[PDB]
RNA sequence: GUUGCC
């Protein structure tokens, strides 16, 4: 046990995810909001007032979810699997407490009812947090379920992390046919979403603006900031000795058309063609309202009095749009991974509660002053009887804003849809890979493939081997497995703390030398103007080692501009790695030799200052380092652990080092579709479609990654034995034949889970619904449809059933919507039946049937119903490398090879892929494969490493086998030896969805659309297929001129149409019903839709007049 | 779920052979290449049915709906 | 042109308009409720 | 409903087929295949206001829904036989849906409406005497008192054992 | 006959119709059905 | 009617 840092860097990852896991943005964010968050809204629409009886106050003191103040337990609360399946909505209630003027003297009222959140699970809110598996093992979940995710009235969802462009900064645009622009889009708190443009039309620069009713030029936009000397303006953008006064030099002599020339002047230009919103007071000065223009104007910066800090930064701003004209090269792209900004679940739900708290305490105050408006109801009236009448407005806003995923927002009058999502229970892993998935805008760049492809800034950011294809094949990408989202700190301490360190203000400082010197971006604004600074940015890191400032901070330092920057904004992404100071880093093994003694954990290493994070803005400065025998002197930063670039769910693969780089992502795709196992009490859930497998395996060469996140301790697939070769002609490209005996004794029975629901509806007039059943027929009530109904009507668990054979006997009354006549008259018999019937190609069985209550006392009936199958031919199995097959024929047992020791392989491969795929890491996963199982131990296969292949192939040939793999067979059709040899042994392969009995489609002569009476689209609607287009112009082309007719008139939508011949319109059964004649009718033959056009086109006034031939005498 | 009762690949039984897996594992401390062959599974496709076994009943039967 | 009782210039402007037979627009029941949701051009045309 | 040749008035509709089709146990004709699925103003005003307040003091009451909607069709009728003019619009709902909580049988008392308008009990129960003899409600359950006792142990803050209590 | 048991205190009892839908000897409100007792048929392959 | 996926 002779520990050294070379090697066993590696055991202080599990450190860093054992204290913080897997779901880090999820709950940190939530966790944020229930504690600390709640207080600064409460304290920012406090004092609610009526201006009638203007001596009555509602304010609020505090906010508070979960526990009372009174009691002082812990909670009283419904479990969440207990509430997973009555379709109810996991919720504690808000508490508030309250003071007010009730009458005589003001009182004070504690622990105010007002809502129910729903809690996340593994919050820290919830009952599951630091349980220790014997209090969840009565509760019934799963110690190993990842957590995260809303489970709003029945069915479970979650939230997605979704990014937009980085608000509050500034980018370039570059476009040639249109002239170049800057945006810079802000966001003040509060109602405001401003955005600002400057925009060079002809060769001067100039400025717009969506609440200016037209454009204003740039030279009076800086005199009415103060500057006004038209030598500074000149001076700040330009600088000296360049080509810039060549350039922006056409801009100062408007400024001597419109003769203005003074700081009092510049204003009133403004606001003589400022678009007035109307306040409704407007009592315009005709300067104050100028004075807010240049207020209500990039809201980054206001101002008290001297409006000079706002002026530079237009100044700055109006310098990097005269830099691109020179040349194109200064262009951003708005797709860079430093002009992206992650913004995390429980302050984007923030966002909604506002806009229905302000709704909640104003509806609240129009239920008051409509009571006050009385002359005798003025002295002993309590208002807090009426509170409970408005109370559920938060919460049945906050459920469908989780339910249905739209969010209607009124201060930004803002429309996201599609904001959550169900979560897939189909495999384990698909149920913690959707929970680090980030969606984009989709802000309809559609032709530009620039966000569809992959930056090279992301080499540890975020994953990139993972992303889906198809309808989004580069907007949905994954976090890395070393990933932490960064939060806002704080602001006006770190401008304080730079002033010490140095640095002087922008008020003392003329622009003569900024341009001479550098200059400090916070959030992008200007303040400091410091030289030399690789003396006080190697000051400030040493600061952040020692921890003194946090650490979320970074020091872009480029040099193409005379610039630094500063960032504290909160919501970007960074990683962390190891300080290397100098030629030695500063790994000190003796430090990590007491890491796995146990007592200080990950947390302490960056308190000493061995670890610090980095964005994707201080890797560029930064110069890492692979690995520890690859240290310059010049060189800082090593890598914490390499294989850190692959995300949890792609982290499966064995060897992802060696394979073709595409041939990873076809699996990312089709991991998550993996029939296995689900959770510890996965026969207890009740799901809408659950797929559940008979014998599973964990499979042979595992990774470091699967061992974070247990995938081993409940797996998906088994390992059968491979033996690559073709066979019976049966595999030609990426099919795969395999024995009649294995999956007879076992292999990959899979097993199918359906649920199926009703609610026993109470109508007005006080009529149930009842489950009354078994007629009966000559002296014995089963019918053939009611073997199994049971005693209760619910029918009984254990055997099976067929196509019809009602399961669940439903009976509705017939008086549904009649007034309730007050009277017992006649109800004794008006129960119409309406059962519920299983369709279905295979007789399956119902699993077990329960029945409970739902919120509101209505009773509930869910009953599970199961099947099981055996794999025969049609069904997709995978390989992990991405590799897909149908199955394509079964034979029996003595016909497959067969070694010497009398060994059957299981499924074989044709050798026709592994050139053209260049899998090659299945050809390395099986030579480790094959000395694992003989040697008895399993094998660490990783990424960018793992188990070598030179000292893999000693224990091979220690035991008699090849040294290659490759063992030699016998033919078992004919007898002999092959004269080739082959490529043998066991290979991990998952069984796959999208099984054949539940796609196989037929139809007939089935049901029509009330419409157009064409077949209907839909399996579940009894199918018919869409003979498209491009298919009519398949036909054609073959001069075919009798098929083409029937399959679009016959076969299809045949019509019969009565048509008269003179003013040829059409007439119905017997007449013409324009010329009420009934004489000239010509019977022909159309299809539907040429008779639904020949209408809908006649409701228009233009008439189709229909003319007619005969066909004969030609 | 438990341990299947035949091979895979060659068809016979392993269902005494895998109480007496673990029980050379808590006594008789030994390495679980060298086990197995003490046990008997003298073939190649016999040694993966046990090693790769997840034995996922011994976390299902604490959910028991009677207490 | 002439020749035809509709040919004159005045009829390409509304003074009656039709309405189309209730086949085009079928009153689809969605069973949620037992008020039938009625489409989109019924409200249309009785609104005017 | 009945066929064409032997007049049969059973019809089975089959399933198995994907064709749905419609034919007797008799003789077998069928009837019709390919199926056809399908994919004032004062005085309106008057009870939409009137909807929301039996919207109202349901949310206040924890009243379930199925209540709610059946009070409404004894507030509709009783706007037909002019009960509500002149007398109070925020007393004559609180009868109106009193009612039908008697019918349904729940644990709701009748003070508990008295109490949130903050008015006297006698006032609503008078109001509610002189509108059940207009309408002529004759059948009417009777208030048994086993109805409060297992409501109450609820919010009485007893002990775990709380079925052994009642 | 053994009618329906509760979900954790697995008491057997037969609750008689439209009368109440929760279990004695325990405030829970879930029921199952408890499985028949009629022979059932099945393949061994 | 609207989304998700192959
Ligand atoms: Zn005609
Ligand atoms: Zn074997
Ligand atoms: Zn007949
Ligand atoms: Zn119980």
């Amino acid at each position: 046990d002779e520990i050294n840092t070379a090697q066993d860097k590696w055991h202080l990852l599990p450190a860093f995810l054992k204290v913080k896991g897997l779901v880090k943005q999820h709950l940190d964010s939530f966790n944020y909001f229930v504690d600390t968050d709640l207080k600064k809204i409460i304290k920012a629409n406090q004092l609610i007032l009526s201006d009638v009886d203007p001596e009555f106050y509602l304010k609020y003191v505090d906010i508070r979810v979960g526990k009372k103040s009174s009691s002082s337990t812990k909670d009283y609360l419904t479990p969440p699997h207990e509430c997973r399946l009555r379709d109810m909505t996991y919720s504690a209630p808000i508490y508030v407490d309250i003071e007010y003027t009730r009458g005589r003297n003001i009182i004070m009222h504690k622990d105010v009812e007002i809502g129910r959140m729903p809690i996340m699970l593994r919050s820290n809110k919830c009952i599951l947090y630091d349980a220790d598996e014997s209090k969840m093992a009565k509760l019934n979940e799963c110690p190993l379920d990842p957590g995260g995710y809303f489970i709003v009235n029945g069915t479970e969802k979650v939230i997605l992390v979704q990014e937009q462009l980085s608000k509050n900064r500034i980018i370039v645009e570059a476009d040639e046919k249109k002239g170049i622009v800057q945006a810079s889009v802000t966001s003040s708190t509060h109602e405001r979403k401003s955005k600002t443009y400057v925009i060079t039309k002809n060769g001067k620069i100039y400025l717009k603006h969506n609440s200016i009713a037209e454009e204003i030029p740039i030279a009076i936009v800086l005199k009415a900031c103060g500057i006004l000397s038209d030598l500074e303006i000149m001076q700040l953008v330009c600088g000296n000795d360049s080509s810039y006064q060549d350039i922006f030099a056409v801009n100062l002599e408007e400024s001597s058309k419109l003769d203005i020339y003074t700081q009092q002047q510049a204003l009133e230009y403004i606001g003589a063609k400022v678009k007035t919103m109307r306040r409704q007071k407007l009592t315009i000065l005709q300067e104050g309202i100028e004075a807010i223009a240049t207020t209500v104007i990039a809201h980054l910066t206001v101002e008290a009095l001297d409006f000079r800090e706002k002026a530079l930064y237009i100044a700055m701003m109006t310098r990097r749009v005269v830099m691109a004209m020179y040349n194109p090269k200064m262009i951003d792209d708005r797709d860079y991974v430093g002009n992206k900004r992650l913004e995390l679940a429980g302050q984007l739900i923030s966002l909604l509660f506002e806009d229905l708290f302000k709704k909640f305490n104003n509806d609240f105050k129009l239920s008051i002053d409509k009571v006050l408006k009385k002359p005798n109801r003025a002295m002993e009236y309590d208002a807090l009887l009426s509170i409970n009448v408005h109370s559920n407005n938060i919460t049945s806003g906050l459920n469908r804003a989780i339910s249905t995923g739209n969010w209607s927002l009124k201060r930004f009058k803002m429309e996201r849809a599609g904001v959550t999502h169900v979560l897939s229970r189909l495999s384990y892993i698909s149920a913690l890979g959707m929970m680090t998935r980030i969606s984009s805008q989709f802000e309809k760049s559609r032709k530009v493939s620039g966000p569809r492809a992959l930056q090279p800034s992301q080499f540890g950011m975020l994953c990139t081997a993972d992303t889906p294809e198809g309808e989004a094949c580069g907007l949905v990408k994954n976090l890395a497995l070393m990933t932490h989202i960064t939060t806002d700190d704080e602001e006006e301490p770190i401008k304080k703390l730079c002033y010490v360190l140095g640095v002087e203000d922008i008020t003392l400082i003329d622009s003569a030398s900024l341009h001479l010197n550098y200059g400090v971006y916070l959030n992008g604004t200007l303040i400091g103007s410091i030289r030399f600074p690789t003396k006080f940015v190697t000051q400030f890191r040493h600061l952040r080692r020692t921890g003194k400032v946090s650490e979320f901070i970074s020091i872009y330092s480029n040099s193409h501009q005379m610039a630094v920057h500063i960032a504290t904004d909160g919501g970007r992404i960074c990683r962390p790695l190891i300080i290397v100071s100098d030629g030695q880093s500063r790994v000190k093994d003796i430090h990590l030799r007491k890491l796995l003694d146990g007592e200080l954990d990950f947390d302490d290493f960056l308190k000493l200052g061995l670890v610090e994070y980095l964005d994707v803005n201080e890797e560029n400065d930064s110069y890492i380092a692979l690995y520890e025998k690859d240290i310059v002197p010049s060189m800082t930063h090593l890598e914490i652990e390499p294989f850190t670039i692959l995300g949890a769910v792609a982290g499966l693969i064995p060897y992802p080092h060696h394979n073709q780089s595409p041939r990873n992502t076809y699996q990312c795709a089709m991991g998550k579709q993996a029939i296995g196992a689900i959770a510890y009490n996965q026969f207890k859930r009740i799901d809408t479609l659950l797929y559940l497998m008979t014998y599973p395996q964990q499979p042979m060469v595992k990774t470091k990654t699967i061992e974070l996140i247990d995938y081993d301790k409940l797996p998906a697939g088994q390992n059968a034995t491979v033996a690559v070769m073709s066979y019976s002609g049966y595999d030609i490209e990426d099919a795969l034949v395999l024995n009649k005996s294995s999956i007879d004794r076992g292999f990959g029975r899979c097993e199918t889970r359906r649920k199926t629901t009703t609610v026993l509806k109470r109508y007005a007039n006080h009529t149930q619904d009842i489950i009354g059943g078994m007629r009966v027929d000559e002296n014995g009530d089963p019918i053939w449809q009611h073997q199994s109904l049971g005693p209760d009507g619910l029918g009984e668990v254990g055997m099976k059933v067929q196509s019809g054979q009602i399961y669940i006997n439903k009976s509705v009354p017939t008086n549904s919507a009649d007034a309730p006549n007050p009277n017992n008259v006649n109800v004794q018999t008006q129960y119409r039946e309406a059962p519920v019937i299983y369709r279905g190609p295979e007789p399956s069985h119902i699993d077990q049937v329960m029945m409970s209550v739902s919120d509101n006392d209505q009773a509930l009936i869910k009953v599970l119903l199961r099947q099981n199958r055996r794999p025969e031919l049609g069904d997709k199995f995978s390989s992990r490398h991405g590799q897909k097959g149908v199955c394509g024929i079964i034979v029996k047992q003595e016909d497959m090879p067969f070694n010497d020791q009398g060994i059957v392989p299981d499924i074989i491969m044709n050798p026709h892929g592994f050139p053209s795929r260049m899998t090659v890491g299945k050809m390395i996963e099986l030579i480790s494969g094959k000395a694992g199982v003989l040697n008895g131990t399993l094998e660490y296969g990783t990424c960018f490493g793992g188990s070598k292949l030179e000292d893999m192939s000693k224990i091979l040939v220690d035991q008699g086998f090849n040294y290659s793999g490759k063992d030699m067979l016998y033919s078992g059709i004919t007898g002999e030896c092959l004269q080739a040899y082959i490529f043998f042994g066991p290979i991990y392969y998952q069984k796959l969805k999208h099984m054949v009995l539940d796609k196989m489609h037929a139809r007939a002569r089935g049901p029509r659309a009330v419409l157009t009476r064409q077949p209907t689209e839909g399996r579940s609607r009894d199918g018919g297929l869409r003979l498209g287009e491009m298919e009519r112009d398949c036909v054609i082309a073959y001069g075919a001129s009798q098929l083409l007719l029937e399959r679009l008139m016959i076969s299809s939508d045949a019509f019969e149409v009565d048509v008269c011949d003179k003013c040829g319109l059409m007439g119905y059964s017997g007449w013409c019903t324009t010329c009420k004649s009934a004489e000239n009718i010509i019977k022909m033959t159309i299809p539907y839709a040429a008779k639904l056009l020949f209408q809908e086109l006649l409701s228009m006034n233009i008439a189709p007049r229909l003319r007619l031939e005969d066909i004969f005498q030609q | 779920m438990i341990v299947p009762v035949r091979c895979f690949s060659c068809g016979k039984v392993v269902g005494d052979k895998w109480e007496s897996y673990l029980n050379l594992l808590q006594e008789d401390e030994l390495d679980e290449g060298t086990a197995l062959s003490r046990l008997g599974l003298k073939r190649y496709c016999c040694r993966r049915m046990i090693l790769t076994h997840v034995d996922l009943i011994e976390k299902f039967l604490r959910y028991n709906p009677l207490e | 042109d002439a020749t035809v009782p509709s040919g004159r210039p005045e009829t390409y402007i509304w003074r009656y308009l039709p309405a189309p037979p209730v086949c085009i627009r079928p009153s689809v029941m969605m069973q949620d409720s037992p008020a039938s949701n009625e489409d989109d051009l019924t409200v249309k045309l009785t609104e005017i | 409903p009945v066929c064409k040749n032997c007049h049969g008035t059973e019809f089975e509709r089959d399933l198995s087929n994907a064709n749905n089709d419609l034919v007797c146990k008799a003789c077998g004709v069928v009837s019709e295949d390919n199926p056809i699925v399908s994919e004032l103003e004062s005085r309106e005003a008057t009870l939409n206001n009137a909807r929301r307040k039996l919207r109202a003091v349901s949310y206040a009451l924890h009243i379930p829904e199925y209540i709610t909607d059946a009070a409404f069709q004894w507030y509709k009728l009783a706007l037909a036989n002019n009960f509500v003019q002149g007398r109070r619009s925020q007393n004559v709902i609180a009868s109106c849906l009193y009612v039908a909580c008697r019918k349904e049988k729940t644990h709701h008392m009748l003070i508990d409406f008295s109490s949130r308008l903050q008015v006297s009990v006698y006032s609503i129960g008078a109001t509610f005497l002189k509108m059940v003899k207009k309408l002529h409600i004759t059948e009417l359950p009777l208030a048994d008192p086993s109805l409060f006792i297992q409501h109450f142990a609820e919010k009485l803050d007893l002990a775990d054992k709380k079925i052994k209590v009642v | 006959t053994l009618k329906y048991i509760c979900a954790e205190c697995s008491s057997k009892l037969s609750l008689s119709r439209t009368d109440a839908v929760r279990c004695k000897d325990c405030g829970h409100r879930i029921l199952l059905k408890a499985r028949t007792k009629r022979l059932v048929q099945f393949e061994a392959r």
